[PDB]
């Protein structure tokens, strides 16, 4: 549904986060928090192998 | 498929491949690219 609209991955993450009752007005800047939290995790995940 | 034979392959009279519904998603995904709640909802309503 959102793919057709063109929601970027970090936005879809915000949507999942909104499901927690937490929005971008609750979160630290969400674009930076989400982008770096996930990218750092992915880095660590690859190195973990 | 009935006579499954080796990974990804199935025999009838020919060495056919095994299929799944993923093909229908690529269809729906690229068929309905528009996504406006008003315009597309109604444009699609006509299609539906």
């Amino acid at each position: 549904w959102s793919a057709a609209a063109g929601v970027p991955f970090s936005l879809s993450v915000q949507y999942r986060i909104n499901g927690l009752g937490v929005t971008m007005n609750v979160l630290s800047e969400n674009q930076k928090m989400i982008a770096s939290a996930f990218n750092n995790a992915l880095g660590a995940i690859q190195d973990g192998f | 498929c009935d006579l499954r034979m080796g990974a990804g392959l199935c025999v009838d009279y020919s060495k056919s491949r095994r299929a799944h519904s993923s093909v229908s998603t690529g269809y729906r995904l690229t068929t309905f690219e528009p996504y406006t709640p008003m315009l597309v909802n109604d444009s699609v309503q006509s299609v539906d």
